[PDB]
């Protein structure tokens, strides 16, 4: 998964998770993402992974307070989603990586890039 | 896992209870809680959730407003502070946890919410057929009618005959009362030798009916 | 938006396979927690699958979920029916944040035994004249010692049909012969009682070769 | 700040906390990086934002486990930083945005890039 | 690591602003933090800035902190000085984890009361006989009642100025005059003490016109 | 927030002590917490540090090797475990939490290291100005010289004469040993009549001594 965070799981049951934040209150703890495409958290402490693709341009959802429900609502502004994964990734700012924008971007698509013509 | 709800019992329309659970057998405020309720011989119905810190509180509908639940970590107890109550909240009361999904239930309190109060049972024979054919099997029973609360027993010959025996469940009747038929299939050759009696026993009203059943006559 | 449907009953063989069908009834949310549950005489349900599948310990690997259709159909599979598994079956879902947690409304499961002959014999119980006096006429019908279950019970005064004033009771099922029996109340007034004439249980059952019907003429003996 | 992190503070105090929080309520939030250029934060949980301009081509190394000492150490390979804030950008690699690199980049400057001549 | 200097002391008006500057002193990383501890009579220390600035609560708007010049100098500025800010002041550092944490030497503030309200009664005292039967002789100087509480007081034992053979105790101001009163205590040999003549106090104070010598001669009623 | 420190005392060099410090008040493992110590009438010097967690410790110099900090959530109780003490370890000792910056202190707790044992001063005259000329002031007291340890109390007159009294601050002389000085200015009109009497005790070595002063003769 990664190296700062914490692989749990295997096959679709895969998610890496952050240190729990142990500074103090009682708000979370553990807050996990799956790997495997199109497979999100089923209850909060993201104990097992469900299945529940979306469609371009949208994000997954999820209410509940121990079992979520999903909704496959839309991507965000300043969001996107080209796949049935359903997470909302942020915009690539050309500018500061070194490019110009050539297109600028919309939910369904990320910005592609132009540069410094000299 | 053991849970034990209790605080049920019979209570007046308009009336108010509150059930505990108690557990401990697991991680109590380390897990969610729900309460669910189920009229006998119907379906399930889910009735409450509490936050295991027990900050939030989640409801359905048709008590919203009515009930309660919240947690205390001194005994592991729920608590389901139901005012208001109806008929319709007359049901078995269950407690269990959402953890996941419902890992564990109780045996259930019942909750009775009715308006008829105590009232003793009528004993009434079924006879058996007077025209029956000799050689062949004839039934007779007992009716026993419009009883409140639950339960009756029932006996024939002070236990000294079972075999044909069928003591049927109780039924509530629109009335709010209770009624059971009792019946015992036997020889209709024995009818006019045999004396056949019903025990009955209503309890909650000290009401106690030897009947005696025999063929009608004319 | 609170919504679940399932069949009233499914009736399925010893080692074969059961479907019960949880269907969303227009939720459109298919795909999240379907737990399946199982209710036995007056116990308390047991968890049999939550999340879909995965189903905890002890239950038998018998007992599978599956979430498929997508099309709103989350489906409990027994594969290999037993003799214990005998129960009203209940799915349960989320909105555990849409809103509410809700049941569908169970499906009874019944198991297989003899029950091509197994006929009841059916008695009719006047009302007594100690019940007249009080003002009531309680007619009881007795189906005595049949299988399988289902049977239809159907109360005839003067030729009319009667529903709405009677009430079954079934006894569970005996522990020697296998078997069930059934009591039928029909209740009127001594005052309808005594506009009437002819009072008939009439008892369908699949191991009758055609109806019985047991009757008697109020006011002869 | 940004949509999936979490602002906290004002004027030279705001913070870009990321770790979210759950959506939950006084949790406690963390890993913030004050958002206002040459400021720091002060303590490891971020509390408030301390004054320490860097040169170019360094960042700010923070020593302490409840208030910062602050030292001005030089940036690592495969990074830059072209101001006084102190924070060691990555690289912009050209390649995979759509160009190649005219200059490729040091600890002073970040790379640029000549497209694909049209 | 190792570093953090502080003056010494000042004494300031009521109603004046008094900067305490904490020099970092090979502070390198001088902005790297600050904070300022109050401390009074024999109680604990009380912060009254962390962090450079943001007093915490209650310690009175008054103090503010600033860390300018960049050049090592933080300070601790007190506008509008009151009564109750008489104290030594002290300033922590950072090096939390550059290798220690560091305390600076501390300053003393004095507020400026009702200056020369008094001047000092000097008096001198000769050991008695019955400290000398002991070996060791205490020579004795008292300054009574003045104000402010500088004063010089020295000792001169025929002609030669004494020093590191002597100490002083002063009282906390006094609740009624708001003076201050001091002892000087010389102490020698009963051998050291024969050897000499002449044994002298001499005081130097704000309220005195000249210098103030109280002396004996040994031996002499 | 309160801290209350505990386990100070006389102790001979070489030797050991442990230090605590209650607290609750606050976030005790939720923070970090502080020992820095104070020589009286001098400066703070900074002592120790414990990890919230506990996990891991900080010191300075002086005591690295010889003291230790360590913490205890079961009473929220710090833990200086002082070891081989010298006499420059003499201080008041404070506990406090670096949270942020040294939130809140104790009152502190004295730590003495001496070689020096109980032993009881000796009452010496500071007598006033025989050749004092009639109508000023003249000024008398005792000097209690060569005690340990703390406290000693000086009244004079039992109590009955207080105007114009100052008893001094002890000051630790290089011997080790305390002495304090104690006068009164009196009218020079009353040295031939008025009775000056100094009482003295040092409780710590059970002496207690009445020191009649007044004009020295030839």
């Amino acid at each position: 998964c990664g190296p700062g965070k914490v692989q749990n799981g295997s096959g679709n049951n895969t998610r890496c998770c952050s240190l729990y934040a142990p500074g103090k209150e009682d708000c979370p703890k553990e807050r996990c993402i799956c790997v495997t495409p199109e497979y999100h958290c089923g209850d909060p402490q993201c104990k097992i992974c469900k299945h529940y693709p979306c469609q371009p341009g949208q994000r997954v959802e999820s209410q509940g307070d121990i079992v979520f429900g999903f909704r496959c609502v839309a991507c965000a502004m300043g969001t996107f989603s080209a796949g049935r994964d359903g997470h909302c990734r942020l915009w690539t700012n050309c500018s500061q990586f070194g490019f110009l924008t050539m297109f600028p971007g919309n939910k369904t698509h990320n910005a592609v890039c132009i540069p410094e013509p000299l | 896992l053991q849970l034990v709800e209790s605080g049920g019992g019979l209570v007046q329309p308009g009336r108010s209870l509150k059930l505990s659970c108690s557990a401990s057998g697991f991680i109590f405020s380390n897990s969610y809680m729900a309460w669910v309720r189920q009229a006998p011989k119907k379906g399930l119905e889910w009735v409450a959730t509490i936050n295991p810190s027990g900050s939030r509180t989640y409801y359905p509908d048709s008590v919203k407003g009515r009930f309660t639940i919240s947690r205390d970590t001194a005994k592991s107890s729920l608590y389901l502070q139901m005012n208001s109550l109806k008929s319709e909240d007359t049901a078995t009361y269950y407690c269990a946890r959402h953890d996941l999904s419902f890992d564990y239930w109780g045996q259930g309190v019942m909750v009775t919410v009715s308006s008829a109060s105590t009232k003793g049972p009528s004993v009434f024979p079924l006879a058996p057929s007077s025209k029956s054919t000799s050689g062949g099997t004839a039934a007779l029973g007992c009716l026993v009618k419009d009883y409140f609360p639950e339960p009756v027993t029932v006996s024939w010959n002070s236990g000294a005959l079972t075999s044909g025996v069928h003591t049927f469940p109780a039924v509530l009747q629109s009335s709010g009362l209770y009624s059971l038929s009792s019946v015992v299939t036997v020889p209709s050759s024995s009818l006019g030798t045999q004396t056949y009696i019903c025990n009955v026993n209503h309890k909650p009203s000290n009401t106690k009916v030897d009947k005696r059943v025999e063929p009608k006559s004319c | 938006q609170f919504t679940l449907t399932q069949p009233k009953s499914v009736s399925g063989s010893l080692r074969s396979t059961i479907t019960i069908p949880c269907d969303r009834s227009s939720g459109g949310i298919r795909d999240s927690y379907v737990s399946w549950y199982q209710q036995h005489l007056g116990r308390p349900p047991l968890n049999v699958i939550y999340a879909d599948d995965q189903r905890p310990s002890e239950v038998s690997d018998r007992f599978s979920g599956s979430i498929d259709s997508s099309s709103n159909s989350a489906s409990l599979t027994i594969t290999n029916l037993q003799m214990d598994d005998e129960a009203d079956y209940f799915c349960q879902s989320y909105d555990s944040d849409f809103d509410v947690y809700i049941f569908g409304g169970g499906t009874k499961l019944t198991v297989l035994g003899q029950r091509t002959v197994a006929a009841p014999s059916v008695f009719i119980f006047p009302p007594s004249d100690e019940q007249l006096k009080s003002g009531t006429a309680s007619v009881v019908c007795l189906l005595n010692n049949f299988y399988p279950r289902e049977a239809k019970v159907q109360w005839k005064v003067d030729n009319a049909l009667q529903s709405g004033n009677s009430q079954e009771s079934v006894t569970e099922q005996d522990s020697k012969d296998s078997t069930y029996s059934l009591s039928s109340t029909l209740t009127l007034s001594k005052a309808d009682y005594e506009k009437h004439k002819v009072y008939a249980c009439e008892v369908t059952h699949q191991g009758l070769s055609s109806p019985v019907t047991k009757s008697f003429n109020r006011g002869e003996c």
